């Protein structure tokens, strides 16, 4: 339900908001959530 | 159908990626069912007699367009072959004469009733095709359009590329009333307005798509039964220009159509000049399949080629301005000794005799001009020769004809690779076959009776025809997700035999 | 058995039973299936020659009779391309078997009114007929091995 | 062997993922897992 509700701002953030895995100190595969600025990606994009 | 089918899995497989290999498929179902449609229209089964003949005769002309296309060719070799008789002679039979020279005499008749008959075949393969393919491609452009108005506001929210010809003229059928003509969905505009109608405007996207918003209310209010008479007239004011106009342009623009058009008009210039009948025999290549592989093997690297051929045209180019530069004494080309012929005194000429004559030569250009033996730039000259047939004779023509090799080893492998995939993997769900083979005959039965993408177009059809108030739970479902245009409900990765593994067992 | 009765007629007659040597011998057999393998297209290949060498022979018949002259005395001119048979003939056996063309074998353009034509006739000639569809040919034995 | 060698780099980026290596044939469990994982779980532009 909450994301349901929340699917405007996780639209909006959807380009910004980047994710990978590693392998953390505990050992296990950890997922890791963080912010990409619109001007890393549009130089990301840059056809160069 | 099948022969739609076979192309179909060829292109999937080679081209296409997994992501829209089932929105592909359903394209291809849509697609067969209105092909299907126009072939039970075109089965075999004063103004209305005319019309009734008009209509027999159409249907007779899509039946047999592929006949009518072979004839077309036997008329065509036909034709040649009595042109081989041609012959010139300064007295009739200062001006020269053609005429034919054959002893039974029957032949200059025969091909004056031969290109008569080519001529109408011509014609009559313009109309089959007219009335046979051409829906398709209407059907198809309709439908993308429809498509990317109501899924991604081509016209409403974005706008065309402005390099992208094709949506800038399907930008004439929007407001037309007869936009869809050959496609199913009657209601894409009304389905455009509602979801688009409200950020970008009731009214403005009712004059974007010709809309009357007063007569949407009035239709769904009460039924209209209009009978107008079949009259000519009544006919003619019924066409609607516009729509008219785009469609013409589609067709024009469209490759068989335009080779269609070609024909015609060679065949027509034949009656001008009979050798014109001669650009026909090139139909081999369309017609016949084998010819149609041995040339798409030149096709395939047609683009490197011609940049080889560019490549050897500047390297000729150095060789020539080399050889104006130093070597102009050697391109004496007149045994006369009063009167010499300088192939080389001027770059222009010197460029056109080596791309002419060397590179034809066997030896390259050193085969053709004066020998160096007794001379003090004999081992430049030398040089000279050397690199020039081992650069543009031997390596340049290796690299054509490797680029032509390369291309028949690309298609053979194109070929396997969709045999391959066919065989190895299911086309719906993508599980190999190797899973399915633990039980005998596994992936034979799965793919024959579980995962039939024949079942699939067929359900398809049977949910189409099928009343909605009769859907059952699943049917309905499946409907939905059809009308929603959402492939979920195809199995990837996935399958019956999977998922109650442990209890089939 | 039929040519070797024939042999006893004549003697030469018993060449053709040298041909066994493709059925007896296995790694002949195979060279020869490298050849076979692509026959069909070996031979539709030949006919699009056949069909391209037509067409050159048409335009050369319309516009270059001139150039096909191939007698060397001025008394007596032999003329190959006077008419479409003859043209083709000369075509078909002559410039294919050239190594560069037709134009190795017709006279030479150089000072004439249709110059640039005739060069453009005598390169798209080598270039589609002797050099592509030879590779053609070629391509396919190799693709046969392969 | 030039055209052998940019198919070899087409395989292997459609078939097996460029951070973890598993191959596309595991992720593709789940439907369109292959995509999810390569555009969302292990993209190298979100590493970089
Ligand atoms: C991928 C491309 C494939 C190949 C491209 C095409 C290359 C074609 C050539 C191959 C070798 C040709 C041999 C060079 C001949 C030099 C002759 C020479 O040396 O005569 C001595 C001259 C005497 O002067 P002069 O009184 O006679 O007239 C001078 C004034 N004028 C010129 C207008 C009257 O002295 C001089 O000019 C001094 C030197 C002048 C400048 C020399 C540059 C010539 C270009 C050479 C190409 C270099 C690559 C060669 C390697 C083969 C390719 C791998
Ligand atoms: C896959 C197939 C491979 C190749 C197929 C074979 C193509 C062979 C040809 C290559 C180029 C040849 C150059 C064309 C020569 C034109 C000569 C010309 O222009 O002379 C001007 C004439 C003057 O008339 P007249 O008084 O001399 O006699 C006219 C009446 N008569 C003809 C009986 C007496 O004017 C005219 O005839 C007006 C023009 C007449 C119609 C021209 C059509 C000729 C065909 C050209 C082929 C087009 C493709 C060329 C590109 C290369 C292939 C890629
Ligand atoms: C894939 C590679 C494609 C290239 C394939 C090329 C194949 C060419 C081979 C054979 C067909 C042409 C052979 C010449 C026939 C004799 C011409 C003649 O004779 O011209 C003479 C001049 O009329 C003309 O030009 C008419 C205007 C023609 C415009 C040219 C049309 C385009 C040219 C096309 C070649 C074929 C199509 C190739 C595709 C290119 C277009 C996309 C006609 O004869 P006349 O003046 O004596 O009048 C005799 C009758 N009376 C006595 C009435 C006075
Ligand atoms: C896979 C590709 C297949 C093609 C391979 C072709 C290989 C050809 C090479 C060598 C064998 C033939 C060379 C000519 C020998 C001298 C002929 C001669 O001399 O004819 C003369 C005329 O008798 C005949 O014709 C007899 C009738 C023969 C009918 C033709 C049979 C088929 C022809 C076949 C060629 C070989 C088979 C090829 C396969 C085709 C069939 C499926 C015989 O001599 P005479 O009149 O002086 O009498 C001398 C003796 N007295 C003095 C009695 C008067
Ligand atoms: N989902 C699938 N549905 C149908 N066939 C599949 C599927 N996945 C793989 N295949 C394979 O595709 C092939 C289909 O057979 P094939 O195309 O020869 O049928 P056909 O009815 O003879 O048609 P055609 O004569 O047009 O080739 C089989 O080898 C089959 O195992
Ligand atoms: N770890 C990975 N990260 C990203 N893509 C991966 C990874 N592993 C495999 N791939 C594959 O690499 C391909 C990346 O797509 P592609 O290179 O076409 O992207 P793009 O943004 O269109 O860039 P470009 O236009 O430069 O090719 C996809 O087929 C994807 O499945
Ligand atoms: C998907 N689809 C069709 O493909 C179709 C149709 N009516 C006719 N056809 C062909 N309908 C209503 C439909 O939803
Ligand atoms: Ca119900
Ligand atoms: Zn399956
Ligand atoms: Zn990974």
């Amino acid at each position: 339900n909450f994301l349901e509700l929340a699917e405007s701002i996780l639209e909006y953030f959807r380009p910004y908001l980047g994710r990978i895995e590693i392998m953390g100190a505990s050992r296990r595969i950890e997922r890791i959530y963080f912010e990409i600025s619109e001007t890393n990606r549009a130089q990301w994009e840059m056809p160069q | 159908v099948k022969e739609s089918k076979r192309q179909f899995i060829f292109d999937v497989v080679n081209e296409g990626g997994e992501s829209e290999k089932m929105e592909m498929f359903v394209s291809f179902c849509e697609d067969t069912i209105f092909e299907m449609q126009i072939a039970a229209q075109i089965s075999e089964p004063f103004w209305g007699e005319l019309e009734v003949q008009r209509v027999k005769f159409l249907n007779y002309l899509s039946r047999n367009f592929y006949t009518l296309r072979f004839l077309a060719l036997f008329l065509a070799f036909a034709i040649n072959f009595i042109l081989l008789f041609y012959k010139v002679s300064d007295s009739p039979p200062n001006m020269v004469y053609y005429f034919l020279e054959e002893s039974t005499g029957y032949m200059e008749p025969a091909l004056r009733c031969l290109s008569l008959l080519h001529t109408l075949v011509a014609f009559l393969c313009i109309i089959g095709y007219n009335c046979l393919k051409v829906p398709l491609v209407i059907f198809k452009r309709e439908k993308e359009l429809a498509r990317k108005l109501e899924f991604d506001g081509l016209y409403i929210t974005e706008q065309p590329e402005d390099d992208d010809v094709k949506g800038q003229w399907d930008r004439l059928v929007l407001n037309t009333p007869s936009f869809p003509s050959n496609y199913w969905d009657k209601f894409v505009k009304r389905k455009v307005l509602d979801k688009h109608g409200d950020i970008f405007g009731r009214e403005r996207i009712a004059e974007l798509l010709g809309m009357d918003l007063a007569s949407l209310e009035i239709t769904a209010h009460n039924e209209r039964k209009p009978d107008p008479p079949p009259g000519l007239l009544t006919w003619i004011m019924s066409i609607d220009v516009k729509y008219q106009i785009w469609k013409f342009g589609v067709i024009f623009t469209d490759n068989s159509f335009l080779y269609l058009g070609w024909y015609m008009v060679m065949s027509l210039l034949g009656h001008y000049n009979n050798f014109f009948f001669a650009a026909h025999l090139l139909d081999i290549a369309m017609g016949v399949k084998t010819l149609r592989t041995i040339l798409s093997s030149v096709t395939h690297n047609g683009k490197q080629l011609v940049m080889t051929v560019g490549l050897l045209a500047v390297v000729v180019y150095l060789y020539t301005v080399v050889a104006f530069n130093f070597f102009r004494k050697f391109y004496n080309k007149s045994e006369d000794e009063d009167e010499p012929d300088m192939k080389c005194d001027d770059m222009m000429t010197c460029y056109l005799f080596h791309m002419y004559v060397g590179v034809r030569a066997g030896g390259g250009i050193g085969d053709e001009i004066e020998d160096p033996a007794g001379d003090e730039y004999e081992l430049y000259r030398v040089v000279f020769d050397i690199t020039f047939f081992f650069f543009v004779i031997v390596i340049l023509l290796a690299i054509i004809q490797g680029l032509i090799i390369d291309a028949f080893g690309e298609l053979r492998d194109q070929q396997e690779q969709v045999k391959e995939d066919m065989e190895t993997k299911c086309f719906i769900c993508g599980i190999g076959s190797d899973y399915f083979d633990t039980t005998p005959h596994g992936f034979e039965t799965h793919t024959l009776e579980e995962h039939n993408l024949a079942n699939y177009m067929f359900f398809l059809m049977y949910l189409i025809n099928k009343d909605e108030t009769e859907h059952t739970g699943q049917e309905s479902y499946v409907w939905k997700m059809y009308q929603e245009r959402c492939w979920d409900f195809f199995p990837a990765g996935d399958c019956f035999r999977k998922q109650y593994e442990d209890q089939l067992s």
